[PDB]
């Protein structure tokens, strides 16, 4: 498991994350068809950043090209990128020190690696931090040790073996139908027990395969 | 007065404090805290803050809450104009009663007159019982008003409670549903009638979940986590749709370039035809920074929609997804996908399509489930459509399959080809199977031949030279393309025959 | 000239004259025979009755049949201008190519041109496979034609033969589908590649026969015993029919007295409330005559609807039937009755409802298949229309069934009720369950409680007196009240908001 | 089985049949929206009727009112009657004898009982009955000795007994669901060999009910 | 691919390079030398580069060239939309065939949906005799879009070579 942020690395991702925030927002006030001039609004200055169950309340405030956030104890931070939406690393200064800090895609939120750390980031208000914290932490259900095969079809591969560990992403078997190959992927952690199906059989929907 | 912020204070509280306390200790937010988590902070304008039903059977009389179980009003959402209602689960949880459906009417007049978008919060459970037919009668004038609002204004349900009995059919007439994982679900019938009735037993989440709704029944558009990931995406979505059916869909300025080429796309087909590959991978390569709004994402799962941007504006993708049932089309996936292009085509949103499709999927299972009507949906849809429609075929486009995927014969307005490309009335072997039946008892022959018909016909050229295909492009190319054709196609001007409605198959 | 009365003899003569009597031993008409059959006598006038296919692949250029396996023209049905095409099953299979597409296309640009009905008569076996994407071409041309023409002229198909592939997204984007048992069959995949794929083994008929399209997919709209019935019932549904979307329905003089009562109506509802009775006596004691042609008679048996005439003009009738399913309403009869009221208010035709539905169908079966949507699909077909309606309750209307059920709520213009119309949220057991949910334990109070309800609301006068129903009337004076109805509802004029279209959910 | 007509019996029930096509197809031909004016055409006098399974070639002339057909043998049999499309009942003069007739309506023609004699009866051009005359005979294929409960739901009556005879049309066991009850009927024709269900059974579909 | 490219370039050359060393002997451009001096740099998009005729009288079967004789497409003059096509007269002397007028078809329809002005290039034949009837059918078309067109978008002809017949 990659370790979350922690210290000066916490913060630098935080500052990153608001800014990315900060970009997207002003992109986004520009959209067309308004009620009115978007100009006649106001950026709340004030906001919140949640890095993996770590709040840092920041204040983004844009001097020239580049955006300054502020901390809480005091610290500011200038942020400044050429980074663009749909690039898959964030190269710049916080601070002054240069760094790059890989960002995908997430709902309502960035995911970020950098220094070794990786962290889901998102950006709120204090009133949107303030519903957020409402909304309860869920737990998955997962599988139940059985690898169902979701079509019927001829298999074709098995990669694993009897007593063989096998992480979450990893594939499992390849089943073929209307000639169209389909890898299967372990949704889980563990060891296979035992495989039941060969290469060669036809399956059929929700049928054995190998357990856990 | 103080007295009238007194009055608003009582009427803010809904049911009571230990309603609300319960609502949160469920997870959920109240209506009041997600219509202000869904607007622009301070934008929201309250109606009927204080209407109270004038039911007196049952002892109705002795309760009277501001309100009436549904809060109404309008606000903006990134600056533009949206008119929303949001049922209040702690007031008679949240049952539609006839104020309850005067305000939701009221509410639906307005955005209709004012043509904006109209967002339904559902956290309720159906018409009120104590107050008999007149409560019928208000779900009626909704459903009235749903119907006349279809295809003039966007309408979104977001289901972020329980939605039983007559509720669910107003958000079945709208134009998306969302719903909140583990703590939202929609039926007709409740799990108490049907343990009478069917011998049954099954839970609310069992019967209408989430889940069932977004990858079993086709009735939802798309699950979230809790209430402020659905409402924060509700916001998102908002930002790609049209206001109306009139003033055309949004545009932002893009950080991306439509003059950029991806050589990765080069190598996205695989060599091995048995091989597939990832749709949405390309979907995302090819629209504004890759950014991609999927609709109906856990449903059908052979085909591929969804909302992107291309230089700034909204672009509507429909693919065939070969990781799923090798991308063939059956009912479900045609159902779906005509859906979505009904919705694109009415409020003039431009439809791309990605085309990899092998055929149909064979079986009683999909003939008896009226695969012929259902197919013919899609096929209506593309044929209606007067929005630009432009067409890439990737790796394969057999027969009706092509014919359907908004081929030119259709009504696209432009369609091209990868050099993988194999536009054909079928398979090698089948087409030889048929044409040459008197000789089908030979090994070599039937080989030589499969091979000629393989080298002469499962090719993008034989289309290219009818015509039909306007030019097979490199894979690089791809987003220029689509951008300089949609840049072209802004400005086409095209009518179906006057009629009242068409007859689409149902 | 004897030469050109030569030439059009030896193209009369199709395949050959062993083909012809082939056709011939399998109890089919040939397709020259089916259009004299159809037409009045001395009115068909044929059109490209030399035309010749132009493909050179695979020897084709040695087999040139005039006609190019497509009867095209025009004559009168009745004196009514109609375009038909009759594919000629023993030229090459009936199979369409790039001539035969091009032929059919100018009979239905004819037919939309002309605001006149077209019939399509199919047997056939799909695309030519040796003329390759040329054929599918043609079939994009003829789906984008029939799409085109949907809701401004009737497009009626008749599979008198096999149907196969591509050939069947034409009959199913028309508005109604009959075919010829034993002799006829639609499926997309033939049963040799479905023994291939899925490895099962299935004839024509068990794959798509006319008794699985007529009760068991809903495409078919009805089944004929052969063709010379098929062909008869297809003209008197022409007389049925409009010609367009203009010129209303047509009037023949009526033999029947539109002021009649019908005394034997009085004891039609049996005084048991768990007994059923038989909805189509009731329809062919209001029509004129008797005469009633039903539509998808063996399919969703809970739900009624066809075509009658009062005072001899046509009017369309839905009706719930409580002799299959209690009457309920599930998906089947929601799509079928949903498709049925699109195509009556296209055309102008006044629909007439009988209610008698206690609610929708239980179980995770309907919740599973959509019945959300489908339901919605039949609200958003009565919300929509725009033509006449009166609505008469018999016995039951409860909830949202009732609201459905082209209730006053949803646009109707006229809604009466038998003095027997129970009009209520839901029976009176369960809502004095959910009511009195706290005493539920006492045994007595609980059966008083259900009387007092049963007497307050189990009853039409709740609607009445809120408005709902506009009148309670007598049994015996239903097709007196209707026709007086019509004949004043016949000057209604109302039109649905500017659009492209709706977004009817799919 | 009731016997088909036989001598003067047919010749009555194909004069009455070809009368009321006639009177149904005059009233047909003013339908309104013809191309031209529905005078400007010609009826073929010249028409078969056929008779379940029997023909006759009539020529249809109407003499003022009534109608006056004649037969192939050079009998004339003048049709006089008030009877209008809907009425159960066919009342009138053949061939200066009066004489009821009842009229049920069936696809493309009619059925007619006189005389304790019924027929089905359709009226065909001579071009029409030539390509009817194409079509093949159909046989029922009938249906098995079981008696499968089309719904779920509870028996609550049985009206037949071991052993017991019973014909096509006739009442067999009532079935409820959903508060309503459903009356099952014989579709053919067989003595009970066993009885698998009785009042208070809860049964599914394609359950067996009673053996035939 | 090189393939795709190859076949781009081969279809490029219209008759052969004796027919357009021919053409500029004349002191006359190509049809796609026109193209490119008309539209602005880089804007033009070609339709139908690969269409060729289906004829199979007088040995015409023989003789499949790629694009039958017209380039056709659409780009940008000054930044606004224009469609265009010009005749080839190095193929079959720029005479309209079938397939040539489908093209001349597609790209009038274009037009007019667009509502963009449509530049017609003319060095050309007329009919193409071997090609009987469904030429004058394939001219006949192309008059109906002209008249469908006139008055709606402007339509620009350049006669740069022969025009005869019809
Ligand atoms: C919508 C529904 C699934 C909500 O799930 P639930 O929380 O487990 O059911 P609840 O009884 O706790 O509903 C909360 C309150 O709203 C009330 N309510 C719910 N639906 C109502 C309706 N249609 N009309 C009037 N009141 C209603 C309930 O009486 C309940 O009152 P209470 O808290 O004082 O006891 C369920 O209540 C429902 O189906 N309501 C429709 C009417 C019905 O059939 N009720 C019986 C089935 S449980
Ligand atoms: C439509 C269909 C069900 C007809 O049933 P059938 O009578 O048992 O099949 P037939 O071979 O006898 O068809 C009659 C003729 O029309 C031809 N034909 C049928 N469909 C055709 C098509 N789409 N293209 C070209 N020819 C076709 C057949 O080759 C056959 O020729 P033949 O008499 O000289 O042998 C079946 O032919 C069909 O599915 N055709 C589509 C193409 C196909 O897949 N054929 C193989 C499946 S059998
Ligand atoms: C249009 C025209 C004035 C061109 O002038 P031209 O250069 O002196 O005539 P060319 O013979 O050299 O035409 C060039 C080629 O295009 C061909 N061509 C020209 N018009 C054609 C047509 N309508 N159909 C088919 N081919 C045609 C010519 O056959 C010639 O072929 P070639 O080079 O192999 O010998 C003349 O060719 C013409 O009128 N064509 C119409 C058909 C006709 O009537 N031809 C005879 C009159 S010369
Ligand atoms: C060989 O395995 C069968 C190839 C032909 C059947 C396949 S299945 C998916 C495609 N759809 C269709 O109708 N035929 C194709
Ligand atoms: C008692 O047996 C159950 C009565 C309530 C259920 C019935 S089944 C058909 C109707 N539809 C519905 O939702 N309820 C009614």
């Amino acid at each position: 498991i990659a370790p979350e942020p922690e210290g000066p690395v916490a913060h630098r991702l935080a500052a990153v994350a608001a800014a990315i925030d900060h970009k997207l927002n002003i992109r986004k006030r520009g959209i067309s068809g308004q009620m009115r001039d978007p100009s006649l609004l106001t950026f709340q200055r004030e906001r919140v950043v949640v890095l993996s169950g770590q709040r840092f309340n920041v204040t983004v405030d844009p001097d020239g090209d580049d955006l300054l956030v502020t901390f809480d104890d005091g610290t500011t931070a200038p942020v400044r990128s050429a980074w663009r939406p749909g690039a898959p690393v964030w190269s710049g200064t916080v601070g002054d020190q240069s760094v790059a800090i890989q960002v995908r895609p997430l709902l309502n939120g960035v995911f970020l690696q950098h220094a070794g750390a990786a962290a889901e980031a998102r950006v709120f208000t204090r009133r949107e931090a303030e519903l957020a914290d409402l909304m309860p932490v869920k737990e998955n259900a997962g599988s139940g040790k059985q690898l169902l095969c979701p079509m019927p079809g001829l298999v074709k591969q098995i990669m694993v073996s009897e007593g063989q560990e096998v992480k979450n992403g990893e594939p499992l078997a390849i089943v073929e139908a209307m000639k169209m190959e389909n890898v299967l992927r372990a949704e889980r952690d563990g060891t296979i027990s035992k495989i039941a199906a060969k290469e060669g059989d036809s399956l059929a929907v929700d049928a054995v395969i190998l357990e856990f | 007065l103080e007295k009238l912020e007194e009055r608003r204070a009582q009427a803010r509280l809904g049911g009571r404090e230990k309603r609300l306390e319960a609502q949160h200790k469920r997870g959920k937010l109240t209506a009041r805290e997600r219509i202000e988590l869904l607007l622009d902070h301070g934008s929201f304008e309250e109606f009927d803050m204080f209407v109270q039903h004038r039911s007196t059977d049952f002892g109705m009389e002795k309760q009277k809450i501001p309100g009436d179980g549904v809060v109404t009003g309008w606000g903006t959402v990134n600056g533009r104009t949206v008119f929303l209602f949001s049922k209040d689960f702690t007031v008679f949880g949240g049952s539609s009663s006839e104020a309850h459906a005067a305000k939701i009417v009221k509410v639906q007049d307005m955005a209709l007159k004012m043509r904006a978008p109209i967002i339904g919060i559902f956290d309720a459970g159906g018409a009120r019982i104590q107050e008999g037919v007149a409560a019928l009668g208000g779900h009626g004038e909704v459903f009235r008003r749903n119907v006349a609002a279809s295809g003039v204004i966007p309408q979104i349900s977001v289901i972020m409670g329980p939605c039983a009995g007559g509720d669910v059919y107003s958000p079945a007439m709208t134009d998306f549903i969302f719903m909140v994982r583990d703590t939202s679900y929609m039926f007709v019938t409740g799990p108490d009638v049907v343990k009478t009735v069917t011998n049954e037993v099954v839970t609310a989440e069992e019967l209408g979940g989430a889940k069932v709704h977004t990858s079993k029944s086709s009735i939802a558009d798309g699950s979230f986590e809790n209430d402020v990931e659905a409402i924060l995406q509700i916001r998102r979505l908002l930002d790609f749709l049209p206001a109306n059916n009139i003033e055309g869909v949004p545009e932002i300025e893009s950080f991306d370039d439509v003059n950029r080429l991806d050589k990765s796309l080069d190598t996205l087909i695989p060599d091995n035809p048995n091989k597939p590959y990832d749709m949405g991978e390309l979907i995302r390569r090819v629209v504004d920074e890759g950014d991609f709004f999927e609709i109906q994402a856990a449903y059908a799962r052979n085909i591929i929609t969804g909302f992107g941007r291309v230089e700034g504006r909204t672009v509507g993708f429909v693919a065939n997804q070969p990781l799923v049932l090798a991308g063939v089309l059956d009912s479900d996936a045609s159902r779906k996908a005509a859906r979505f292009v009904r919705f694109c085509n009415a409020f003039s949103i431009p439809i791309v399509t990605f085309v990899d499709v092998p055929g149909f999927l064979p079986g009683t299972a999909q003939e008896y489930g009226g695969l012929i009507k259902h197919g013919a949906k899609l096929l209506f849809a593309y044929s209606q459509a007067t929005v630009p429609l432009v067409t890439i075929i990737t790796r394969k486009a057999f027969g009706g399959a092509y014919i359907v995927m908004a081929s030119k014969h259709v009504g696209a307005d432009l369609n091209y080809a990868w050099p993988t490309a194999q536009i054909a009335v079928m398979g090698a072997k089948g087409a030889v199977e048929i044409i040459f039946r008197a000789e089908i008892g030979d090994a070599d022959k039937v080989a030589e031949r499969t091979k000629e018909y393989e080298d002469r016909f499962l090719s993008p050229f034989v289309a290219a030279e009818r015509g039909y295909i306007d030019e097979v492009i490199m894979p690089h190319s791809t987003r220029k393309r689509i951008a300089r054709a949609l840049g072209m196609l802004r400005t086409k001007e095209m009518e179906q025959p006057r009629k009242k409605h068409d007859n689409i198959p149902l």
